[PDB]
């Protein structure tokens, strides 16, 4: 999921360290405020998509 | 010709040789009762493996036919250029309208 | 040719053979006085039953005269696709402009 299609790695993190922290602030904090408890996280059928 | 109510007949090349316009209709004109007596050897879910190798291949056959319709798609991101040492690498946010008049 | 002041005259074939444009003027040029000499064999409500089996059968008969003006009726709801093990079933909200030029 990195930008460089040429540069892939096994274990090296290409995103910054704050990239992961900003995610949990979004989904766990802003999302319950705007959903007010009506939202879900669904598994994906990529074959049918 | 591929038949969508038989599993062991659906391959990629039987789909790729058909155009993407008629590929919509052939899955829309199959039989609602499926024949299961001749299954695909890699599982029935393995029949889904080959067909999404098949539509993705026929995207390119649609892509060649509109190469006279769009321009050349440049690299999107930096770090990919030939002479990076006297001038740097850009990358085009593919946001314009590629259209050949 | 049905006479709408006599309830024992209206059949489905007397209404369907008459055109939808001519059905407007045939009923509007009828008689105010309702004759009670020959009632309908299924009662007076039995003629109200038979009166609508001829009109609504001309909905598709006017659809034939308008079939060269719109497109084929797509599925509008779920569970309607041929190869449902590889791709699902859609349904068109007919919010577009069905019109054939």
């Amino acid at each position: 999921t990195q930008a460089r299609a040429a540069d892939a790695a096994d274990d090296r993190p290409h995103r910054p360290a704050d990239w992961t922290v900003h995610h949990k602030i979004y989904y766990y904090v802003l999302v319950p405020a705007f959903s007010r408890g009506r939202c879900c996280t669904a598994g994906v059928r990529f074959d049918r998509v | 010709a591929p038949q969508f109510h038989r599993p062991s007949t659906i391959t990629a090349d039987n789909v790729r040789a058909l155009g993407m316009r008629g590929l919509v209709l052939a899955t829309n004109n199959a039989q609602f009762i499926m024949d299961n007596s001749y299954p695909h050897p890699h599982g029935t879910q393995g029949a889904v493996r080959e067909f999404l190798r098949g539509q993705a291949a026929a995207l390119t056959d649609l892509g060649v036919t509109h190469a006279n319709n769009t321009f050349a798609p440049q690299p999107m991101f930096a770090g990919d250029a030939a002479a990076e040492w006297l001038r740097p690498s850009f990358g085009l946010k593919r946001t314009y309208s590629p259209f050949v008049v």
